[PDB]
DNA sequence: TAATGCTTGTGCCTTTATTAAAGAGGAAAGTTGCGGTGGATTAAAGCACCATCGTGCGGAGAATACGATAAGGCTCTTGCTTCATTTGAAGTTATTGACAGTTGAATCGAGCCGCTCAATTGGTCAATTATGGAGTCAATAAAGG
DNA sequence: CCTTTATTGACTCCATAATTGACCAATTGAGCGGCTCGATTCAACTGTCAATAACTTCAAATGAAGCAAGAGCCTTATCGTATTCTCCGCACGATGGTGCTTTAATCCACCGCAACTTTCCTCTTTAATAAAGGCACAAGCATTA
């Protein structure tokens, strides 16, 4: 049967996502959890919808910053697969 | 009755600004005329500046109209707007760039 | 309670651009939202600046020495020339 | 509310990864996301919940995230 | 003319700490302008505050509002019990 | 006459930050006394706070006097004083740190 | 004045990576930190030329250099 | 005769060069520089002796931050010579 | 190269929902005058910044011998990619009900303005003690054995 | 581990410079009162947020199998490092000369405040046309040979 050599839908999906504008995380999970961790902070909290779309396009934007300077800090060590240490780098020199 | 606006040939209001101007002065300060009319100049030098090359992003693309896409390829395909404007667009996406050593 | 916004001189600037070309309502809220950021910056720097030099009065020199300060090379000179331009121009009105 | 940081699925990541260019991952990736996420989101949303305190409020407004947000110096544009 | 600063305050309450050690007048200096960028930053965010929620006047529930920004956890703990028992004597004084 | 510092049991001056605050206060605001104490107090706890850290630095070196080296030194072994303060001090030096790869 | 970035030798550069633990140098590296080093410079003098000229003075004063570098995010204690 | 192996010295300037506290950079060609840079801005303009040294400790210190990040992304390349791509990639996550 | 599966770009129907156009009203900008504070102009005097010499010494430049580090190549296996089957939870629609946000008056409380008093804080001067220089001794680490 | 040699911490003494205490002045904070606006409390409307069921179907979990990428080991050659000799320009110490900064008085000019008029900018209602979904589909890439 037909079958594709790893990397090539890889590259799709690369092509595909940076071509659209949606949001990539489900809706109620993030809502549950940022219900959850503002659970720690005040007791009986209500929330605004536009607060929880907010909150989660701005958590979508900094994950995606963050990956691409992942892959600038995997691609100088002569690597395809980003590891946690990229992250822990790329993170220490960003001030973080 | 001629207004400000007309007088110094700008299409943004002057007199909203200068009200705005002294409501943002502290402590018994005093606003100038010339000041709002400098204001509402460069306003309207950068609205203009974005618009074009928002509507120059969107001709590309064979549409008629503009949205928070070609607004993110004008301001991220220009330098000078890059450094200016580094707040997050919502709707906007990336500008697709790859990897030579990922292909 | 009315609200105030950019929306009216932003499509006659359009229009002055691009005659044929419309916009939605997200890139419009996207607009009005730039320019009160730009506006922000302005008139904090402008403030500033007064208090530095000891002069509680805000004229078009306080502007123009924070438009250089803000805006990089040929944007500030650009806009720098249009302000110019629009002080003589109401002046000599 | 309990262990809801589980669900950002690992498809979810792997979506997040691809927006932003990446061709392969590895297997702790998924639980460093996690936990950077849970920081971020606990910093922007005690910021946001003080401005809600302060003025004497019980819900959450959209504003309270914009100005938390931009304290951090992570303006956002279109919700103001 | 005369300049204000906190050298003699600061001196004060390193004699409150450590009756034994003195002070140099460059750490004098750095410890000064220290001071001002945190009442900076204080006043910067309380006329914030008082701006967003439409209210002129400046109380201790806008520095309390102010301080919890702006300090971090422990902190701003301590720093809030202080300023209440500061102003609680006041009061009851 | 009984000064406020004395009424609030402080060392700093109530009545000097109360007349800063209302010079920087923005377009004929209002500021109140508590404001003023509130302040004082917050500024007299994060001097003590420092001081104090700087003067067991200064002890650990057995010196009489403190430096700008002391000061770096106690700012930069305290993790809340460390995200508090980002500035520069003139003459204060780094932290001795090499790392175990090197050595 | 001409050719002046060359009077910052390279024994200096070597004690500057010295105080920041380095323990191996290439060769390139002068070269390049005479550039970075331009570059800061460019854009620190600029403001600070800015901040003389608004005063209407022809010298530049260690205050306006203060307010020029707390512009970028790169506070200074002890000249102000 | 009587020599050290490479590095050894090194070593010992690190520990000397982290424990003190002065200038690094001589003052005259500095000034010279700073002066030569300022004069694309403006022409015949004149220097307060304060804001040179300010102007030294503010860009020794900026260097030796600079130095750090980049001896960091040295590292994790599995290296101990730092090269100018360090730099590169340092300034380039910083947002430079 | 080559066919061939396979996924994407292009043309067309739909239909729909989203932007362009019109209307009432109410909120704010323009007009005119009056006073009083802030900005621009000019002269003086003093301080500060630039240019000159001498010098003499510690740091910088160039050559040298060489040991250690970066770079390249090969093996290899374990971990991450692709594909199917089954399921389970998110998304859609309609509905209740109560809680919390908003608006409008009334009212008490608190901050600002104004002149006087006197105590507090800033600037100048002599000093004494903590600190840097210089020399010396002992403890420690490194290179070869 | 041992021995020899270079390096640095610890001790002592000496000089010195720089932080402390004292005294004069000049500056502003405290005090008392009058007044006017702003924060606080209470009631009523009503917008909307949380909780409920019913249903579908599409994406998430798990497993099998497969393939290629990271990691480890070995070799080499070239390139930064430690050391010595020579010289060169920087930093320290006085000395002029001048030009630029700050202060003080003066004049004028221009901006805020206040009431009235009018006109323009902002919520509400309708539509019409540009864009996303679905269908059909040509064509350019990927894969094994």
């Amino acid at each position: 049967p037909h079958r594709y050599r790893p990397g090539t839908v890889a590259l799709r999906e690369i092509r595909k996502y940076q071509k659209s504008t949606e949001l990539l995380i489900r809706k109620l999970p993030f809502q549950r959890l940022v219900r959850e961790i503002a659970q720690d902070f005040k007791t009986d909290l209500r929330f605004q919808s536009h607060a929880v779309l907010a909150l989660q396009e701005a958590a979508e934007a900094y994950l995606v910053g963050l990956f691409e300077d992942t892959n600038l800090c995997a691609i100088h060590a002569k690597r395809v697969t980003i590891m946690p240490k990229d992250i822990q780098l790329a993170r220490r020199i960003r001030g973080e | 009755p001629i207004t400000r606006s007309s007088r110094a040939g700008l299409q943004f209001p002057v007199g909203r600004v200068h009200r705005l101007l002294k409501t943002r002065s502290t402590a018994h300060g005093r606003v100038g005329a010339t000041a709002a009319v400098y204001t509402a100049a460069i306003l309207e030098y950068l609205t203009a500046e974005v618009l074009e090359l928002a509507g120059n992003a969107s001709k590309d693309l064979k549409v008629k109209r503009i949205s928070p896409r070609h607004l993110q390829l004008a301001i991220r395909g220009d330098e000078e707007l890059d450094t200016l404007i580094k707040g997050t667009i919502a709707g906007g996406g990336v500008i697709p760039h790859i990897h030579k050593s990922l292909i | 309670k009315n609200v105030e916004t950019y929306k009216i001189y932003i499509f006659k600037v359009l229009k002055q651009v691009h005659p044929d070309i419309g916009i939605s309502s997200k890139a419009m809220g996207i607009m009005n939202s730039f320019i009160n950021d730009i506006f922000e910056k302005l008139a904090q720097e402008s403030s500033k600046l007064a208090r530095y030099n000891k002069k509680p009065t805000i004229t078009s020199r306080e502007i123009q020495t924070a438009v250089r300060l803000v805006l990089p090379g040929e944007l500030a000179k650009h806009a720098v020339s249009e302000g110019t331009k629009a002080v003589t121009k109401f002046t000599s009105s | 509310l309990r262990d809801n940081i589980q669900g950002i699925t690992k498809p979810a990541i792997r979506r997040l990864a691809r927006r932003g260019g990446v061709k392969r991952i590895s297997g702790l990736i998924y639980e460093e996301t996690r936990g950077v996420l849970k920081i971020f989101l606990e910093n922007v949303i005690r910021d946001a919940v003080t401005y809600t305190e302060h003025a004497r409020r019980k819900t959450v407004t959209a504003m309270d995230v914009v100005y938390a947000l931009k304290r951090q110096g992570r303006t956002l544009y279109g919700f103001g």
